[PDB]
DNA sequence: ATCGGATGTATATATCTGACACGTGCCTGGAGACTAGGGAGTAATCCCCTTGGCGGTTAAAACGCGGGGGACAGCGCGTACGTGCGTTTAAGCGGTGCTAGAGCTGTCTACGACCAATTGAGCGGCCTCGGCACCGGGATTCTCGAT
DNA sequence: ATCGAGAATCCCGGTGCCGAGGCCGCTCAATTGGTCGTAGACAGCTCTAGCACCGCTTAAACGCACGTACGCGCTGTCCCCCGCGTTTTAACCGCCAAGGGGATTACTCCCTAGTCTCCAGGCACGTGTCAGATATATACATCCGAT
């Protein structure tokens, strides 16, 4: 079954990190990655640079564990990769609350959300089943889209893990119809034609992995080609797996956290509600607010703004 | 600009070989097609609705016939979609 | 179960009252008969439909949404039941 | 290979285009599903009740000496039926004028 | 003994039926009539009573609107008493023919 | 000095006008007094000729119905004169108040 | 277009629809009432015909649109397109 | 917490139900968003025009409760419900009390 | 079975014009039947103008134009008013 | 009863002509093959709603029997409506021009989409005390016999 | 035009009885969630059909004179419908029983929406061409004013 720090002590490497810098709790299942389960109280489980890992914190401390041993210092240093830990929390939130009152008074009750850095792929298809969504819902997609598709892993109890899908998978005959068995809806469409997109005619893997190098301009410009991938997705993708900081995701979530908490409206734009025109204005609002890592600061509110 | 002029004149042919008609009672075969399309349509619609079925099957059309066209009428009406419908599923 | 000679059951008062609900004064001897066979017309053309509509549900009873149904195609529309 | 084209109304020994009518009725939104036969069905029906005006119109017209079938003849045709006058008592035939009838007392002294 | 006016006791049975609203046709016969009209369209053929009622009212409705037009038919020949000729007036001019 | 009895050529041009099939009113004050109709719902309103002539198509069937039931109720109250008793009658009982 | 355009149906236009419905005498009284009446009725069709024409979003009444508003009220016309 | 449309439109018939039956009653296969609600506006509009006239005619026949007699009442005796309602019955509605001049004795 | 019905809705209207009348079961029916009818009138007719108008959906004004056709009167400028500002209201949520 | 004058149609013939009928070009809506899934046909059930019977009471239908009053036939009159005609006018008919809107195209802001949690009103079950039919009584107003 | 007996009608209070409405249980039905793809709203642009205007011509309106037959008033005649009293009767209400069919539910299957790939049936377009309009000339059908 799945271990806990109190059962298996000698299988378990710890990582200097105070909560105040990390808060699993309300990283995990925030949206972010859907890939993680608290199977135990406090314990998070899920597949972290393809094998299965299981996470639980202390007060100053990351607890980390066929494995039959403890993690090795290059395998721990795969999880602070994940956790991007060389990013000093304390000083995103310093900054963001030193113009912004408002972040100030919410960083106060909420911290330690950080922002992981992720695949590409497995970014791209998790967020192309995120849109018009609940977490709930998209959390399950993602998992029967990666037990149909994805490389087995290991057992643990009556939980299975498995890998991403690969793109030659995705791309496969007779996806599509699979995947709305699944209940994947009308995304199940996009899923496929996305894999083959990118596969036939954007030059593969190398053309999606590039776009880390490129600019977030240019990234971003180049998903919305995909199919189920417009603007909100993009910045998704952009800022959690292509490490573009300033990326800001507009949806229901920060559109709603704009207007009560800003009292912001349009000027540039013409509609007076979520538009395509609207939406990248208010990203801008949220870029010149914030600064360069404007993203990580929306992923603290955004992160808040679900627990209510 | 869809319409049933060569299919009323094929069968006016049928009817009297040797006789002409004008555009305007051309018009008028025209208009009376398209209303009486429209109420046995709107008739079986209205079947359909009422026996919570959503499929416009040949039943309901012979049941909006009957109801529409008055009594002899609808004895030869009826008598021709049967007919019609068995040529069809015999060949 | 044959019923025969029940449109003598239509009595004359009940033809008077009607007239008299309609604000007729005084009433014929022939109207009774006139009134009898416009009834009898009516019914028919009621019926016709109704039994068509009971027909098609293959239901064997006429229930009084096939009677709504078919005063409401020949243009009554009555309220009330159903 | 396919095995050639022929039209639904060649095979029910219709005139009246069934494939037309199958479409009209599916994009009239009648019902969310049309059943196989219904368009034969009516497509039958209405070559039927354009035979019997054709008929009588044509009737009409020899009567009046013309060989070219004209809005007055089918008025004629219309209501000289008792039947077809009961099916269509509701409507206005355009350039069709009014059948011939006059009042039994208007007529003079015998 | 004391007679009332000829006129007078027919006016009074008009404001006593146009005062309340029952049925004035006695049921059983009407549904025996009913009944009767059924069975030649369609033999062994049940009735529900809802449908009878509705039945009856609706008749009522009818000939109540028929006898009304025809009153209007007869005043408008300058009498008082309905003649066949004024029904069959009424249902011309309404169109049933 | 040769005159014809009233109601001959009075009974005929029945046969006449049933025998013809064309207007009978002049289409230009029939124009004029459409749009006169039409500015008061809206104003500056363009009328197609077809419009027009289905309007007048419309109207003289109307009229030729309403004055065949005048007829009727004329020719039931013993006279071969109408009056406009007549089409009030005929209205009312057709249902148009 | 402007006022008095009623009188355009004059006396003979009346007499000679009359002598199409088959009557033979009229009364003096008769043109005034008839003209209302036309009045009743062309105002009652133009209305839902200016109706569907706004609704079209146009400024020209087409047949068309003369012919649905008559189907509307029960006079159903053929010869205008369908 | 949900905020239901028909309170959010101050109406009172379900504005959900009736976009349930435009939808489902084959009308057009797209429903737009403001349609119910002006369907539902209108019905609120009818409903309490008859209900105001039918409380009128049952409080001056001294009655507290609504009969078919005063709906049939209040129908006939206003003019434009009576034009929209023209060709219609009322099941135990009885007629409006209508006496012709020249049946009055003299 | 589950009957629908707008018996409820007929009652609140009702508590909102006259407080203090209660109405009888027959009447009831009566008023749902007559809302069943108007209902089905008027989507009917704003149906028949989306065909007429080639249009494949219903929006505000086709309800709103078959409310004119089909209301007489001042009924019909007091519902249409009614319905303005309803979807005035509903719009500005 | 009848007879020709005179209108008013019926009938027959020559002579255009513009709607009608035909062939042709072309494309777009119809057709053939194939697939997945849900609307619908079919079997078992229960319960309930319909049909039928039986009997007692009596409101109501049937029927006779005046008698008055309203339908109705006949006669007179005077006036309002027809027929005919000279005069006016405006409705078609035919151009000619103006142009504002009708209709077809090319771009981008409001609904459909999948459906699962999420309440939360909306209907079913079940009291319950009050609105109102009914009765019992007495007083008021209408109605027709009398002067 | 009143008086007044007498009959239909209106007002007041008591009685009880069932149903309109309130309350609780339980349950499916709008509502919404990290949106994106996509049809309708809008601007653009052509061109045509609707508007106005004027001149010519002649068919229709019409103002008027005149005669007559129709509507209307008035009358007496008579028959037939209504009020009323008496006599059946079968409608109605209450109760009871039996079972036919109509909602239900579960199960399967096959008919149809959707889609891809064609192709010829039918819609513009052009052109001969004769049925019918139309003018002309004769045949006779029928009112009708005497006769």
């Amino acid at each position: 079954g799945h271990r806990t720090l109190a059962s298996t002590p000698a299988l378990w490497a710890s990582i200097p990190c105070p909560r105040s810098e990390l808060r699993l709790d309300l990283v995990l299942p925030s949206g972010q990655s859907f890939r993680w389960r608290e199977q135990s109280p406090a314990h998070w489980s899920g597949v972290l640079a393809d094998q299965v890992w299981t996470l639980t914190q202390t007060e100053e401390q990351l607890h980390c564990t066929s494995q039959a041993s403890r993690p090795t210092p290059d395998e721990l240093e795969a999880v602070r990769k994940y956790f991007q830990l060389d990013v000093t929390l304390a000083q995103l939130y310093h900054h963001w609350g030193s113009v912004d009152s408002h972040f100030q008074e919410v960083a106060q009750k909420f911290q330690g959300v950080r922002l992981l850095r992720q695949d590409p792929i497995e970014c791209l298809f998790s967020f192309i089943c995120s849109s018009n969504n609940n977490i709930a819902r998209i959390t399950g997609m993602v998992e029967r889209l990666c037990q149909a598709f994805g490389p087995r892993l290991i057992q643990l109890d009556d939980v299975t893990y498995h890998g991403f899908p690969s793109l030659q998978a995705l791309a496969g005959p007779e996806v599509e119809a699979h995947l709305r068995k699944l209940g994947l809806g009308y995304r199940a469409r996009y899923v496929s034609a996305s894999a083959r997109a990118i596969l036939e005619e954007q030059g593969g893997l190398a053309w999606l992995q590039q776009l880390r190098e490129s600019s977030y301009e240019e990234a971003h410009k180049a998903l919305c080609i995909l199919p189920g991938v417009g603007t909100q997705v993009a910045d998704c993708i952009c800022l959690m797996a292509l490490d573009k900081p300033q990326a800001v995701p507009v949806d229901v979530h920060m559109w709603h956290i704009a207007q009560r908490d800003y009292s912001w409206h349009p000027t540039t734009s013409q509609a007076k509600g979520p538009s395509p025109q609207t939406n990248k204005e208010l990203g801008n609002f949220f870029r010149s607010l914030w600064g360069p890592y404007a993203g990580w600061a929306q992923a603290v509110l955004f992160s808040a703004d679900l627990r209510q | 600009k869809e319409s049933y002029s060569v299919y009323v004149y094929k069968v006016l042919k049928q009817v009297h070989p040797d006789t002409g008609i004008s555009s305007k009672a051309m018009g008028i075969m025209n208009s009376f097609v398209n209303d009486i399309f429209e109420r046995i349509a709107g008739e079986a619609s209205r079947l359909a609705h009422y026996n919570k079925r959503s499929t416009i099957t040949s039943r309901e059309i012979q049941t909006a016939v009957r109801l529409l066209l008055p009594g002899e009428l609808a004895k030869h009406a009826v008598s021709e979609g049967t007919k019609a419908v068995t040529k069809y599923t015999s060949s | 179960k044959v019923l025969r000679d029940n449109i003598q059951g239509i009595t004359k008062p009940a033809i008077r009252r009607l007239a008299r609900r309609g604000g007729v004064k005084r009433i014929s001897g022939l109207i009774y008969e006139e009134t009898r066979g416009v009834l009898k017309v009516f019914l028919e053309n009621v019926i016709r439909d109704a039994v068509t509509y009971t027909e098609h549900a293959k239901r064997k009873t006429v229930t009084a949404m096939d009677v709504v149904y078919a005063l409401k195609r020949q243009g009554r529309t009555l309220y009330g039941f159903g | 290979a396919r095995a050639k084209a022929k039209t639904r109304s060649s095979r029910a020994g219709l005139q009246f285009p069934v494939g037309r009518v199958h479409r009209l009725l599916r994009k009239g939104n009648y019902a969310e599903r049309v059943g196989a036969g219904a368009p034969v069905y009516l497509a039958a029906v209405l070559e039927y009740l354009t035979a019997e005006i054709l008929e009588l119109a044509g009737n009409a017209a020899r009567d009046n000496k013309k060989t070219r079938i004209i809005p007055r003849h089918l008025q004629l045709a219309i209501r000289n039926d008792e039947e077809l006058n009961k099916l269509l008592g509701k409507v206005t035939i355009a350039q069709g004028g009014v059948l011939p009838n006059i009042q039994a007392v208007l007529l003079p002294k015998k | 003994p004391h007679r009332y006016r000829p006129g007078t006791v027919a006016l009074r049975e008009i404001r006593r039926y146009q005062k309340s609203t029952e049925l004035l046709i006695r049921k059983l016969p009407f549904q025996r009539l009913v009944r009767e009209i059924a069975q030649d369209f369609k033999t062994d053929l049940r009735f529900q009573s809802s449908a009878v009622m509705a039945l009856q009212e609706a008749s009522e409705a009818y000939l109540v609107g028929l006898f009304e037009d025809t009153n209007l038919a007869a005043i408008h020949a300058k009498r008082v008493t309905i003649m066949p000729k004024d029904i069959q007036l009424a249902r011309r001019i309404r169109g049933e023919r």
